RNA sequence: CAAGGAACUCUGCAAAUUAACCCCGUAAGUUAGCGAGAAGGGGUGCUUAUGUAAAAGUAAGCCGCAGUGAAGAACGAGGGG
RNA sequence: AGCGAAAUUCCUAGUCGGGUAAAUUCCGUCCCGCUUGAAUGGUGUAACCAUCUCUUGACUGUCUCGGCUAUAGACUCGGUG
RNA sequence: ACCUCGAUGUCGACUCAUCUCAUCCUCGAGCUGAAGCAGGUUCGAAGGGUUCGGCUGUUCGCCGAUUAAAGAGAUACGUGAGUUGGGUUCAAACCGUCGUGAGACAGGUUGGUCCCUAUCUAUUGUGCCCGUAGGAAGAUUGAAGAGUGUUGCUUCUAGUACGAGAGGACCGAAGCGAGGACACCUCUUAUGCUCCAGUUGUAGCGCCAGCUGCACCGCUGGGUAGUAACGUGUCUAUUAGAUAAACGCUGAAAGCAUCUAAGUGUGAAACUAUCUCAAAGAUUAAUCUUCCCAUUUCGCAAGAAAGUAAGAGCCGUCAAAGACGAUGACGUUGAUAGGUUACAGGUGUAAGCAUAGUGAUAUGUUGAGCUGAGUAAUACUAAUUGCUCGAGGACU
């Protein structure tokens, strides 16, 4: 059904207070500088010493 | 009392026969000689128990603090530690293989998690009836049940404590009693015990003597097959 | 197998051609009758000859199960039809002779003047 | 809650890991999602290890899974397969092709990720 | 240290036959039962049909059908089953390894006996 | 979807069984038109030959759990208002 | 006149017979028809009714007694809201 | 006529119930016009169950057959923000009656809309943060608790005690049941959508053969693991303590008699535990084992910045888990997932070929071929030469 009283700002606070988001894991390239995802490719292609991708 | 208890492995439930030309479906257990870690004096903390462990593993695969325990005592590195009260007899530093607890056929139990089940509704938990499916059904027809114990302000307002509901099923240590176990095997490290065996198979799964029918044999002694070339 | 209101055949010589269940014995709330448990039954439809005709209502023993039960050695009975027989309040039966296999499992009840006047038995 | 859409089927499904492996064996490299990546894989090995034989038999069997593409046909691809893809792996056993994990798209945000053949 | 889930059979060892013959849907069987209510066991012969065979190292089990007053009886029998003995008598052509169709099916139907 | 087969339910509601073609066979009652496609059964596959112009039909042989193989096509008999 | 506990009958869950294990509903009768009744029509009637009512053959999850798979949601994530 | 007309949705059925004892049954005991079985009645006892159908819209009520009986009741005469609507009861119309009329009559008669995506409380499961005056990993104890608590049939004692015959036990033992619960899926079936084989139509792969798409999965016949019941086990029992009713000693108030005043006993599915389950957010924050620790010392000595160094967390491969989180195993020091190899199980003679026929086809090569998720090894592929929190214990 629907609410019988309104729901107050501090219900509304408390119930978003679980709504930060997580803090992403990031990691250095190797032979590229700069700081990509985890276990992912960067812009470059070397997910290791080893390539997949073209250019991007 | 004389419980006494041993850990293994279930693997696999396959049936045996024996004399009578009777049929006893059997479940198989890799047993493993289970290490004494310790006794709680009865004196020295008002209750008798053995703490023991199995499922050993490589030393530096275990955490720190237990690796250090073991060293102390110069216990094998294990990966399971339990304990049941009121085992008695059993020093420290000793190895027990599963023909001192019980003998070939007298009354045991067997204690195992659940297998899991997931969220699940009332009708497969509690075994309620699926409403009806005929003469107009409703988009709800497969429901948890009414719960109301009355309406108004003298005998209402309340939802009974602890009422069946749709919620979590298995996944919870039970245990089965009165049992009888079939078969031994020492030159192989194995044991056969009659019955259904509670728990996922490739699971922990602890047998131990029943309390419910305190230590009655009654022996099942196999029939070798006559028929041959 | 065998639940309520069930229609079967007739396996000796009573007169009738089709027995239906009036009530499980045992029990309240049986809710099923295996083989050897005796049913109180009724008939639906008999030839002129018989000791029996419309309308009476008997009671009797099922000596066939098409679902079928598993023995305590582990051969598992079959059977295509559902049959039964008749006796009046006694082991002895209401018909002389009886057509149709019979189980053994009768004989965990008694019931040996059945089964000493069959053609074939498990 | 009626018409709703087909939606995803099994038959679907066959289609999407046919339509996948073809296009793999045809270029080699495929950027799509991760899940429907690791459910071709294992069809693409299967494939892979299948050919490696080249009797009328088997030839007969990759027809089933087997798809033309842009670039190639039916029987050029069929051909290209044990041409210039069997005959290069003979002792390696199994893992013909991997995956690597691309970024997050922005559309939808959806998993996506890369998948390429061995070097 | 691990499971080999071999060790089903591995167990099994110890109730095991090597003497039970081959057939699958339509060799004409027989079978002997021994029946203990008395100080002598009772020898009962069972000819028939086959209708299944399955199982993996202890499941082997069978069925078995005859007819009897124009009515069929199925019995299923445990291939690893002390005093219960089987034979072969008259093997058959047939083309599916699992049967159903006898259930409705007697008489003028028999199985043509293969070369 | 095993067995029971309407015991559920106010009521066989719903759902399922008969489905297409061809060939046998079909009652009470009646305003003689009907009821009637009543009811109740049989055959349909492939190949060969006989076959008209095709299809028919026939005889022989072959395959299978089934052969308008799926799809689309009447559940009926009664007495009463 | 005809018909009659009928769509009309309140005491009525009227009597009897039947079909079933059991029949306030059903059908043929009986009739102090409280208040039936012949143009606000009575009685019978062949065929028909997406009509009401009852028995019953095959049929089946309506049920004894529930289960499995599949989708599209429902659940998490991204965009709008 | 006291709250409700600015609406607290009424009968009955289904499901789900919960509670009282004026007890239906099991159980304890007394009295008897209780020889014994079966009885009639008063007190104790809420632990559990309290049948299936026909007529019926119904609760009733009647009847049929069983059972231990078919309990009396209570909760907005429980349970429409869970289902329907058979009806009082809506707009159409029938008849009967009433009315000179529109029309009316729990007089009966056929049809007929049941809205609402969950805020708070409560309940069922399940997480993050913080706390438990060090941090972390493990193992415990029991504070308060929850569920389980039904009986029948057959035989022996024993045709004994009993009664003249008829008839037939208390007390006990054993076997077999039903109901319900707990589990499990080897055996029996159910499902088993990238599993197997036959197979029609149609359009393709140029064409024959053979394969694919589509026709509910095209249909049919089976069938892997897992999930399931009708299949398989176990449970319902047992004993201890204090007691209700009842039954007693010794013994007097009342020289007797007498269970009560003292002391000392017997005694029920009731009660406390013995059974099972969970449990230190038991703040009244418990116990034990192991692991980490000592960088003088710098602002307003204020334990201030070098500040874990044990471990945990971020992310990933995953399932023994699973809506999400968790839980559990594993991250190149590796067997966590995928692939390969081999085997298992299922399907049952793959495709081509030769032979016989003329032709659909049959035989041998063929216990062949095929097969998601089963099992054991395999670094071949995927988990990187990544990041954060986290130790000198205010005092006893
Ligand atoms: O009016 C209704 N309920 C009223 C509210 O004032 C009240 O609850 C009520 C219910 C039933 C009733 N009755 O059955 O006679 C009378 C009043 C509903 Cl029908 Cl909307």
């Amino acid at each position: 059904a629907v609410q019988q009283r309104r729901s107050s700002k501090h219900r509304r606070d408390k119930r978003r207070s679980h709504d930060a988001l997580t803090a992403q894991a990031l990691s250095v390239c190797q032979k590229c500088g700069k700081k990509k995802l985890f276990h992912r490719v960067c812009s470059c292609g070397m997910y290791g010493d080893l390539r997949v991708k073209k250019a991007y | 009392m004389e419980i006494r208890g041993i850990f293994g492995v279930k693997v696999g439930m396959s049936q045996v026969f024996t004399t009578n030309n009777e049929r006893l479906p059997i479940t198989v257990i890799y047993c493993e000689p289970n290490q004494v870690a310790g006794v709680k004096t009865e004196a020295k903390d008002k209750y008798s128990a053995t703490l023991l462990s199995f499922d050993t593993v490589e030393n530096k695969k275990l955490n720190k603090p237990q690796q250090g325990f073991f060293e102390k005592n110069n216990l094998k590195p294990t990966k399971h530690l339990q304990e049941i009260r009121n085992m008695t007899g059993f020093e420290m530093g000793q190895q027990i293989t599963p023909q001192n607890l019980f003998q070939v056929g007298e009354y045991v139990d067997v204690s195992a998690i659940s297998k899991g089940r997931g969220f699940t509704g009332a009708i497969k938990r509690w075994n309620f009836k699926i409403g009806p499916l005929g003469h107009g059904a409703g988009y709800p027809h497969r429901f948890q049940g009414s719960v109301q114990a009355g309406r108004g302000g003298a005998s209402a307002q309340r939802v009974f404590k602890g009422k069946k509901m749709s919620g979590h099923y298995g996944h919870e240590k039970v245990t089965v009693q009165n049992l009888r176990i079939v078969g031994f095997d020492e030159a192989n490290m194995l044991v056969l015990v009659s019955g259904a065996i509670a728990g996922p198979e490739g699971g922990v799964v602890l047998i131990r003597t029943a309390k419910k029918k305190p230590g009655v044999v009654k022996p099942i002694e196999l029939a070798v097959q006559t028929e041959k070339a | 197998m065998v639940s309520f209101m069930t229609r079967l055949n007739v396996a000796d010589n009573t007169g009738a051609k089709q027995v239906g269940i009036i009530k499980v014995l045992g029990s309240t709330r049986k809710r099923y009758a295996f083989l050897g448990d005796v049913v109180v039954v009724s008939v639906k439809d008999a030839i002129p000859s018989g000791m029996v005709k419309k309308g009476q209502v008997l009671r009797a023993v099922i000596v066939r199960t098409k679902k079928g039960q598993q023995r305590k050695d582990g051969t598992h009975l079959k059977f295509d039809d559902n049959a039964c027989v008749l006796i009046k309040e006694d082991k002895s039966p209401r018909g002389t002779r009886i057509f149709g296999p019979v189980a053994r499992e009768l004989r965990e009840r008694g019931y040996n003047k059945i089964l000493s006047l069959a053609v074939e038995v498990v | 809650s009626y018409i709703n859409k087909p939606g995803k089927t099994s038959a679907w499904r066959v289609m999407t890991v046919r339509q996948q492996v073809s296009a793999v064996l045809a270029y080699g490299k495929i950027e799509t999602t991760l899940k429907k990546a690791k459910n071709t894989q294992k069809r693409l090995d299967k494939l892979i290890t299948l050919a490696k034989v080249d009797n009328f038999n088997n030839r007969r069997q990759v027809k089933k899974w087997l798809l033309n593409t842009n670039l190639f046909d039916v029987d050029q691809l069929m051909d290209h397969l044990f041409s210039k893809v069997a005959p290069k792996y003979e002792k390696t056993p199994g893992g013909y092709s991997r995956v690597l994990k691309l970024g997050p798209r922005r559309g939808d945000a959806t998993e996506m990720a890369i998948l390429q053949l061995t070097d | 240290k691990i499971n080999k889930q071999a060790l089903i059979d591995l167990v099994e060892q110890k109730q095991l036959k090597a003497y039970v013959p081959e057939f699958s849907a339509g060799d004409e069987v027989n079978v002997a039962i021994k029946l203990k209510e008395k100080e002598k066991v009772r020898i009962q012969n069972f000819t028939g049909t086959v209708l299944r065979r399955r199982g993996k190292g202890i499941s082997e089990t069978f069925i078995v059908r005859k007819t009897t007053d124009g009515i069929p009886i199925e019995k299923n029998f445990q291939i690893h089953n002390p005093n219960i003995s089987i034979e072969l008598k008259r093997r058959g052509k047939v083309r599916r390894a699992y049967i159903s169709y006898m259930r409705e099916r007697s008489g003028k139907a028999a199985k043509i006996k293969e070369r």
